[PDB]
């Protein structure tokens, strides 16, 4: 699957609703085929591998082992409650598959917020004991770089590979594990309706001539003054973000976020 | 002879989520079939207790493949609760983001995920590629040339000399494979337009993060409307209209005639994957409140009988449990639902999956694009008739061919086609209705102490329906019953199998090893686990 010249990632996936995996097929510039062609080899990869079953197994156990070396990146939440039997592949449990690879990976990326912090399967009363890969695997000394979001912006994950590779570590890290070159600011401090803020300019409903003028979602909602990601200066999709589509944020490259942001049209 | 046993296909790869599909053959067919959905996450019991504003944000992360359906659903839901009646606007916004997923998602749908059931990609390093430039042109309006291909053809050659061979690693079709069909040719054709739509795909989902902020996992809807007061600005709507009309020429010039040349190469698969009921809930509403103003129509049918469709009765829903890992047999009207996981392993006490069992008047019911399809065109409607009608005439097969593997794997690209060019009337419609002055996009609402709600979306895989129970003003009950659910869920309390485990007797498999076979007909209904347990 991999061996000589490009590097090899085995991606998982845990407790998850593939939207992270959708978000890295958005990427812009370089795009997805340069991506899979060119930079990197991607080994394992249920979305859109080629081999299922016995052969997909057979494909990421020779990608593990690989002499080589491997990066591991990981999407989804870890569940651990009843010895891990809510989530399985291969009828193994997500918690001793993670356990037996990750350990192994030269570096491992947790991807997602799901991944990072545990996710929406974590919010209470998560009944299904999910955890964020370093939450969960702490013990066996995994730490993963963290790439927070739902989903992240894919623009980060792909900076933080290029960076790894050219410089063979993990760039700045801030106290959550996640790089402070994506995640150094709050997303307020860089969105332009902050001098609606400053001035106390708030709409009060969506249907509000002020909510039609920009006005500041904070009284509705908004959590970017607590949360920390690059949404209003990358933007998605090359086009876009939440609260230029009218919306406050919900907080979500934020631990615990389901819990500490809601109800999300309050604060 | 042929091989007599059992196969395992864990983990089903190139769909969304986590599938194990086991069955038994015998001489070489498919005698027996389960469908064993292994991951739960309960969202279901996360929402209990909470402000139902905040639903659609949780439910939305049910999947990011089907994104955004979710959102819909569960705000369509909390707006009926209410009792709001979004403005003509909103509606129309919604309604144009859904049909740029439909369009998002089909075209990865048949490219990424299910192509390589069919298409042999390192065969395309053999073909002629002015021979496949020939064949290109002569079966789309674009034109091809010989060099074109050949600059995909060195691409991939120079990817599959290095030996690193990512995901297409073990792959069923390299050394050759009995049952992959294709011509070098037609393989580099193919081959070049998943690369193609590699990028394709970026565009058709930057369309729906023009009005929807981002993609995946929009952030534009709200209970009484759309927040997205830019999407009345025309150069939101152009930014819109130009990435909806270069994904539905890709749909009309690459898409539709690969579906085709790849259909008539295996039209053998016109005879496996059968199925006999359908369920399908009409997508597209001038009116949230009647799902009959909706472009495509609701509708049920029994027994593949056509001329008897049945309204749709939401009351005649149930999820039944006995063959799935939650408590007891007792199956359950949504808004009467319960989530009580209760894991026994596979095949203790009878049951293997964490999916429910959804029954419609206890019979199980194919939902998604062969549903939507065949439902619409026995209403009369008229794009689809005239589309499958010149999919069928292409083709040469009569109407029965439909009833299959190949013949639902068309039925999503005919209803592509059909919703691409529908986007378009959307969106002028939008425009003329801004064009009177109409500039509201959400509605005043108020939370009602104790409601009932439903909210139903014709998804890319078929209908979605989420339910509310509003006690206090908070979530009482909240129950989604995806698409997805009612087709790869597992056997009733009837012992009955549901769609895919039924359509699955009778495949042949020419090599255990490699049972592609059974991957065909899986991938044909496009499952999303993810959507199915939740
Ligand atoms: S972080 Fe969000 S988008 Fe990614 S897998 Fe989790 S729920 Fe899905
Ligand atoms: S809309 Fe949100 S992120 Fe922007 S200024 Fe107001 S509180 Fe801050
Ligand atoms: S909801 Fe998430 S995508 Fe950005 S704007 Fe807020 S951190
Ligand atoms: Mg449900």
């Amino acid at each position: 699957l991999m061996g000589p010249r490009r590097p090899s990632v085995v991606y998982l996936h845990n407790a998850e609703c593939t939207g992270c995996s959708e978000s890295v097929l958005r990427a812009f510039e370089p795009y997805i085929d340069t991506l899979i062609l060119d930079t990197l080899s991607l080994d394992y990869h249920e979305t859109i591998m080629a081999a299922a079953g016995d052969a997909a197994e057979a494909a990421l156990e020779q990608a593990v082992n690989s002499p080589h070396g491997f990066i591991a990146v990981v999407e989804g939440g870890i569940p651990t409650a009843a010895n891990g039997i809510y989530g399985k592949v291969a009828n193994h449990t997500m918690l001793d598959i993670c356990s037996r690879i990750l350990p192994k990976a030269q570096a491992v990326i947790a991807y997602g917020t799901c991944a990072t912090f545990g996710g929406v399967q974590a919010a209470k009363p998560n009944p299904t004991g999910a955890k964020g890969v370093n939450d969960a695997l702490k013990h066996l000394g995994v730490k993963a770089i963290n790439i927070a979001g739902c989903p992240p912006n894919p623009y980060n994950l792909v900076g933080t590979i290029v960076y790894y590779l050219k410089n063979k570590a993990a760039p700045e890290l801030d106290s959550l594990n996640r790089p402070t070159m994506f995640f150094g600011q709050t997303v307020h401090e860089q969105c332009p309706r902050l001098p609606h803020f400053d001035a106390g300019e708030f709409a009060p409903s969506f249907e509000s001539e002020e909510a039609r003028k920009g006005w500041c979602l904070y009284e509705l909602g908004c959590k970017g003054p607590v949360t920390m990601n690059n949404c209003p200066k990358i933007k998605f999709n090359q086009t876009n973000w939440p609260v230029d589509a009218g919306h406050p944020c919900i907080g979500c490259s934020e631990p615990d976020f389901w819990d500490a942001m809601t109800p999300f049209y309050q604060n | 002879s042929s091989y007599s046993g059992p196969i395992v296909v864990d983990p089903v790869t190139r769909i969304e989520g986590h599938l194990r599909i086991e069955v038994e053959v015998e001489n070489g067919k498919v005698k027996n079939a389960y469908s064993s959905s292994t991951l739960f996450r309960g969202l279901e019991i996360i929402l209990k207790g909470r402000d139902p504003r905040d639903a659609q944000h949780f439910t939305q992360r049910t999947c990011g493949v089907c994104t955004y359906t979710h959102a819909l659903a569960s705000t369509r839901c909390v707006d009926n609760a209410v009792g709001v009646h979004i403005p003509k606007n909103a509606t129309y916004i919604r309604n144009l983001v859904l049909g740029a997923q439909y369009l998002h998602d089909h075209i990865v749908h048949f490219y990424h995920l299910h192509a390589l059931d069919f298409v042999d990609v390192t065969a395309a390093l053999k073909a002629d590629p002015a021979k496949a430039a020939k064949v290109a042109s002569s079966i789309s309006p674009r034109k091809t040339t010989a060099a074109d291909l050949k600059a995909v053809q060195d691409k991939l050659k120079t990817f599959v000399e290095t030996g690193q061979l990512g995901p297409f690693t073990n792959a069923y079709f390299l050394g050759g494979h009995p049952a992959y069909y294709l011509d070098p040719e037609t393989n580099l054709i193919a081959t070049a337009h998943y690369l193609e739509a590699l990028r394709l795909q970026v565009k058709a989902a930057r369309a729906m993060a023009v009005f929807g902020a981002k993609n995946p996992h929009t952030q534009f809807t709200v209970v009484g409307g759309v927040t997205c007061y830019d999407a009345l600005t025309p150069q939101r709507i152009a930014e819109f209209e130009a990435l909806w009309k270069e994904t539905k020429a890709f749909v009309d010039e690459v898409y539709i005639p690969d579906l085709l040349v790849v259909a008539a190469a295996y039209k053998d698969w016109t005879q496996y994957g059968g199925t006999d009921n359908f369920i399908t809930f009409g997508e597209f509403p001038k009116d949230e409140y009647d799902l009959n103003s909706r472009f495509f129509k609701p509708g049920v049918v029994f027994k593949r009988d056509f001329k008897n469709i049945k309204p749709f009765d939401k009351m005649q829903i149930e999820e039944h449990v006995r063959h799935s890992w939650y408590e007891g047999a007792e199956a359950r009207h949504p808004w009467k639902g319960q989530t009580q996981p209760k894991y026994t392993d596979l095949h203790g006490d009878d049951r293997y999956s964490w999916m429910k069992a959804p029954r419609y008047m206890g019979e199980p019911m194919e939902t998604g694009p062969l549903a939507q399809v065949l439902i619409a065109y026995s209403q009369g409607h008229p794009k689809v008739k005239a589309v499958t009608d010149a999919v069928l005439a292409k083709l040469g097969v009569g109407p029965e061919a439909l009833f299959s593997t190949l013949g639902r794997t068309a039925a999503r690209g005919i209803e592509t086609a059909v919703i691409a060019e529908y986007v378009g009337v959307m969106l002028q419609e939008y425009k003329d209705n801004i064009a009177k002055g109409d500039n509201v996009i959400c509605a005043p609402w108020e939370m009602p102490k104790q409601a009932e709600g439903v909210g139903f979306v014709n998804a890319p895989r078929g209908g979605l329906s989420h339910w509310i129970r509003i006690e206090d003003g908070k979530i009482g009950n909240f129950q989604l019953v995806v698409p997805s659910t009612w087709t790869l869920g597992p056997r009733c309390d009837k012992n009955k199998l549901s769609p895919v485990e039924a359509s699955l007797i009778g495949t042949p498999v020419a090599d255990a090893k490699r049972p592609v076979e059974i991957l065909r007909t899986v991938h044909s209904f496009d499952p999303c686990i993810a959507c199915g347990v939740h």
